[PDB]
RNA sequence: CCCCGAAAGCUAUUUAGGUAGCGCCUCGGACGAAUACCAUAGGGGGUAGAGCACUGUUUCGGCACCGAUGCAAACUCCGAAUACCUAUGAGUACUAUCCGGGAGACAGACUGCGGGUGCUAACGUCCGUAGUCAAGAGGAAAACAAUCCAGACCGCCAGCUAAGGCCCCAAAAUCAUAGUUAAGUGGGAAACGAUGUGGGAAGGCAUAGACAGCUAUAGUCGAGUCGGCCUGCGCGGAAGAUGUAACGGG
């Protein structure tokens, strides 16, 4: 509700180094919702948008959106990779709650 | 001056004989100088610990026992 | 020997004028270069001067971009020890306008005996009158 | 100065520094840190000086940590000394940094007082640096 | 003058310039503050 | 069914093996053209030269 | 005149710039698919990376142990890509192997990658691996064995391209579209310093009135303004000896 997180569809034709690089180079964060009952699912977000959610401290406790097309996902962030030197996000998991 | 420089003459350890290959009675399988192979059927241990061949067939390896060694043997 | 060089003797030089007023020095040097040398002439031969000759006038008009009138250097040396002598642009062109002229044109034509023959039919005056209305040049616009 | 009290071998091979920190490079201690962002060697001298900048800086109010060790030994020809021979003689310690190594924590100071004590010691080492602070994830 | 590769402000009468491709710092209150880098 | 394949590089100072991918193709110079069988014994050499080798199906 | 075509390695040597056997060349005979390239199938590993389970070593808490946190050529609970061995198979190739006659060579060099040594110095030195020179001409890099492109049987005043290029010296675009730079940066150099100029993401204040100036928080004044964060290109830091001399020149 107050955490929307707009994603698109990360196909096996956009999974790989050189892939999630390219993304990278685009501006975009590769990122995975797994959870119980159902099949991982890959997507990809916005630089900005992730890095807007997570300047706030409420974003780690509360449960958030995440909407691809006309599905959406209830869940909580569960990890997070960071650059070692820079900082940037880096990749994302999504547990389903 | 120094006091080192010395080492010895190489020994040429090592496995002859891969798995899927086949061999004849007598044939060295591998060259160890402690047990890190263990012999299997058809397969006998020299005072040095080298492992060989004692009937004609085809080299297996696998990983067997309680201890999960890894054991060497030949098939006929 | 089908292909055919041009004979001196036939040659054909023609007269032009050309006013530097406003003009780049550089873009205007090489355009003058090629027609001394006679690059646009279907007769054109390494080794014959088939080239027009060329008369420049109001030469201190010529101008430079940036700030090469007070930065672009022109040096000599006297072969005596420490003999370097350096000036600029302003003040050689407030002097003795030909010189920019012949050091332009001079780089950009061939070294040697040709070369020499060829930079001899380049007449350079600093006002806007040359002596060779005798020889009734046409106007040239490049 | 820093050392080791004991070492199993006194010279070491010379190696090569390459990739970056992933271990070493979150705050862990205190709530700011200065981690550096370029590589490059840190001697026991300027581990030092640095740590003796900070405290005069932030006038022993706080708690300092120091999570770089200096552990590689360095040796040197005695000078005038031909090419051979044998190794030369252990004179200094020095520790490998890779980007996103953290070398200094603070706890307890006001953040302005902080960044103040991290901006005098950076102009002691050999390598571009930068602040980060505490985050949840 | 001082002449050095780091010029900054000293006080709070001091101005930052910029000459001729030259960073100057020259101070209203107190001459001894007037730097150029160089 | 079958692939068309030409040399577009010289092959002097390669690998060995890759030459030896050349020569096992049948290209013997800058610009010679060959057709081959489509089998995957055939592409593995292809893939290994892409680099030098221009293909048409 | 025609054909083929090396090596500067290993082992030993009162041996180290000599020699001998093997490796590498050539000629004759035997014998042909037993050979190689690639694709499938089978196999062992302890390197890169990583980790702290052993051996050492490190920091901060608690009571030799416990909790967080680092490091290792001679540490390992782990662990690739390549390389290597074997079997089957398509296509392409004068391939492998054996028996004899004749040798030369056993001073190597640079470049890239993995390293020891040195100062992460040297056109330094010692190994592994690939290319070139040696024993190789032509085009490009101004000139330039070892770099890039490419392997010269002979002749032609024919055509297409590679690396590299298309203002003049000097063959080919003063070609087209959209931006950046003002330093001749381009066409030598660092920590560091700074309202130089583009681009991007935020934040604070603001026409019930923001910043600066002004008149003793009020008050004239009428729109934007304030301070940081990433990022492109530029500026200073920048002193040498015969002559511009750190775009080959114009
Ligand atoms: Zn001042």
């Amino acid at each position: 509700a107050n955490f929307v997180l707009n994603a698109q569809a990360r196909a096996e034709d956009k999974q790989g180094k050189g892939a999630s690089r390219r993304l990278r180079r685009e501006s975009l964060v590769p990122a995975i919702i797994y959870g119980g009952n159902a099949e991982p699912v890959a997507v990809t977000l916005e630089l900005r948008e992730l890095v807007k959610a997570l300047e706030s401290n409420v974003f780690f406790e509360e449960v958030v959106e995440i909407k691809v097309g006309d599905k959406v996902e209830n869940v909580k962030i569960q990890a997070l990779q960071r650059h070692p030197a820079k900082n940037t996000p880096m990749h994302a998991d999504f547990k389903r709650a | 001056s120094t006091k080192n420089g010395r080492d010895s003459n190489p020994k040429m350890l090592g496995v002859k004989v891969y798995g899927g290959q086949t061999v004849t009675a007598g044939n060295i399988i591998v060259r160890q100088r402690g047990t890190e192979f263990h012999a299997g059927a058809n397969v006998g241990m020299g005072r040095d610990h080298t492992l060989f061949a004692t009937a004609d067939g085809v080299v297996k390896f696998e990983v067997k026992g309680q201890f999960g060694r890894r054991y060497v043997k030949v098939e006929t | 020997m089908k292909t055919l060089s041009a004979k001196p003797a036939e040659v054909q030089h023609d007269w032009f004028v050309v006013d530097a007023t406003g003009k780049t020095l550089g873009r205007l040097a090489t355009e003058i270069a090629r027609r001394l040398r006679g690059k646009h002439k279907t007769s054109y031969t390494p080794h014959v001067d088939t080239g027009d000759y060329i008369i420049v006038i109001n030469a201190e008009q010529v101008q430079v971009t940036g700030n090469k009138a007070l930065d672009k250097k022109y040096y000599r040396h006297t072969e005596f020890p420490g003999g370097l002598k350096e000036t600029n642009f302003e003040k050689l062109v407030a002097h003795k306008p030909e010189e920019i002229f012949e050091r332009a044109v001079k780089g950009m034509l061939p070294k040697g005996p040709l070369g020499y023959a060829m930079i001899k039919k380049m007449k350079v005056y600093a006002g806007s009158e040359h002596p060779h209305a005798a020889q009734q040049p046409q106007v040239l616009d490049i | 100065m820093l050392q080791p009290k004991r070492t199993k071998f006194r010279k070491v091979h010379k190696g090569r520094n390459t990739g970056l920190a992933h271990r070493g490079s979150t705050v862990s201690f205190g709530s700011i840190a200065i981690k550096a962002t370029e590589r490059g060697r840190m001697t026991a001298r300027q581990i030092e000086a640095a740590r003796r900048t900070i405290s005069r800086r932030i006038k022993r109010g706080g708690k300092i940590f120091i999570r770089v060790f200096p552990d590689k030994p360095i040796t040197e020809k005695p000078l005038e000394v031909r090419m051979g021979n044998g190794k030369g003689n252990v004179e200094y310690w020095v520790c490998e940094i890779k980007p996103g190594k953290i070398l200094y924590e603070i706890e307890g100071v006001n953040e302005d007082l902080a960044r103040e004590a991290f901006a005098l010691a950076a102009a002691k080492l050999p390598f571009k640096t930068t602040i980060v602070t505490r985050t949840v994830m | 003058m001082k002449v050095q590769a780091s010029v900054k402000k000293i006080c709070g009468s001091c101005k930052v310039i910029r000459r001729n491709g030259v960073i100057r710092v020259i101070c209203s209150a107190e001459p001894r503050h007037k730097q150029r880098q160089g | 069914k079958t692939i068309k394949v030409t040399q577009t590089k010289s092959s002097s100072h390669r690998l060995k093996n890759h030459k030896l991918c050349l020569q096992g193709l049948g290209l013997r110079r800058i610009g010679h053209t060959v057709e081959v069988q489509d089998t995957p014994s055939n592409r593995g050499m292809i893939n290994k030269v892409y680099y030098m080798v221009s293909v048409e199906e």
